[PDB]
């Protein structure tokens, strides 16, 4: 969502890494770790 | 109902009486048939 | 949290006050899951 | 149903049925409460041979049993009339306590001083009966299970065993029974919490008159209860009414923790002290 009001992300970049927080990997980086057999099972909470 | 009831702690049942009341279903048949106006007037008017 | 998310989401429906009771009386925790076209199913496990 | 005809289903003896013929009026629990049951269910023994086998799980189990009274023992038929709430029934003694006429009786799982053959170990199955104790021995034997579970919280590994043996020989009326080598189990633990919570709230509600009453009484009086308990203002009475009442909510609950179900209330006791007319399931 956030546009961040882009001024210079050359310097704005590690200003995020100053805080040591990461956002949760949000439904595709959490989808790649499912494999072919793993995806079709009931374990996949991302079937929706 | 009959009840084969017995047994040391075998779960017996009581006299389960069942009634039903069956409805009729309608499906009326209708055929048309025509009689010509000429075919009536040569019955009726009866010329010379 | 991670293991039960990795498989077996269900932790408890009862208290610790009733957790001993499921050890005392074997209670039928999991229902008939609605996905039942074959019928009754079994399993067990021995590590080789 | 009330009258429960019982299948024996085992290979009994003449020496079996002679014992129950003199035991007519004993207390037998049944789980299913049919008119026709078998002796696998009839009797209490079938659950006291469990593998964990502590007082914590046997006491909480048999409060789902339904008690019956032994009648008409001839041959292979056991008439067990399920008692109704509030009629007078006589009960033959199953455990050596004289029951002391006028008091409430309860249900004690099993003697658990060893494994007593309740009738005779028939085909390696005996029919063991509950103890019916007069609710003072019931509450005390349930007290000490939590006394020595609170003890094992703050002891290392031996002052439990040096103080359980202090407290396990329960010298009651006609009986010196034994605590069953107290196993720390979670049914105690869920209720030992609420006891410790109930002790906490009484400290909150103790509004410095209920507190200082003994400590003001020792200055004036010299009583046996007052001296043994030495080692062991405001014009708001309407608020003291509500604090004492809320204190009475707790002590009617924390007693109810270690007390049992009220059961057979003695009408009369025979001079034989064996058959006891009792009301009030």
């Amino acid at each position: 969502f956030v546009r961040e009001h882009m001024a210079h992300a050359t310097r704005r970049l590690v200003h995020f890494y100053q805080a040591r927080i990461d956002p949760p990997r949000t439904a595709n980086e959490a989808k790649h770790d499912f494999s072919t057999k793993e995806f079709a099972k009931v374990d996949n909470y991302l079937l929706f | 109902v009959p009840r084969v009831a017995t047994g040391a702690g075998i779960p017996t049942s009581r006299q389960t009486t069942v009634m039903v009341s069956k409805y009729s279903e309608k499906s009326p048949i209708t055929i048309p048939f025509e009689i010509s106006a000429a075919c009536l007037t040569h019955l009726k008017e009866t010329f010379e | 949290a991670w293991v039960r998310q990795a498989t077996g989401a269900r932790r408890t429906e009862v208290l610790d006050s009733e957790a001993i009771s499921i050890l005392t009386f074997g209670r039928k925790t999991d229902k008939g899951g609605p996905a039942l076209l074959h019928g009754q199913r079994a399993t067990c496990e021995v590590i080789l | 149903e009330t009258t429960v005809l019982v299948t024996f289903e085992q290979r009994l003896t003449t020496g079996d049925v002679g014992k129950l013929s003199r035991l007519i009026g004993a207390v037998i629990p049944i789980p299913y409460r049919h008119h026709l049951l078998g002796s696998s269910q009839v009797g209490l023994d079938a659950v006291v041979k469990d593998k964990t086998r502590d007082y914590s799980r046997m006491r909480a189990r048999m409060r789902e049993m339904t008690l019956t009274i032994m009648r008409r023992v001839e041959g292979n038929q056991m008439i067990l009339g399920v008692p109704t709430h509030g009629q007078c029934y006589t009960i033959r003694n199953t455990g050596p306590v004289s029951w002391e006429k006028g008091d409430v009786l309860t249900t004690l799982p099993p003697v658990f001083s060893g494994e007593v053959t309740g009738l005779v170990s028939v085909s390696d199955w005996d029919l063991v009966l509950p103890w019916i104790v007069p609710m003072a021995l019931a509450t005390e034997i349930n007290q000490r299970m939590m006394m020595l579970a609170l003890l094992s919280l703050d002891r290392s590994h031996e002052e439990v065993r040096a103080a359980t043996a202090q407290l396990r020989v329960v010298r009651y009326r006609d009986a010196t029974l034994t605590l069953p080598e107290i196993t720390i189990d979670d049914t105690v633990l869920i209720d030992m919490r609420n006891v410790c919570i109930s002790l906490s709230m009484i400290a909150n509600l103790s509004s410095e008159v209920t507190l200082a009453y003994v400590r003001k009484l020792a200055l004036e009086d010299s009583n046996m209860l007052l001296m043994k308990c030495q080692e062991i203002y405001n014009i708001t009475p309407t608020e003291e009414l509500n604090k004492l009442t809320a204190l009475f909510v707790m002590i009617r609950q924390i007693t109810d923790v270690i007390s049992e179900q009220p059961a057979f209330l003695v009408c009369d006791v025979s001079p034989d002290d064996k058959s006891a007319l009792c009301i009030y399931k």
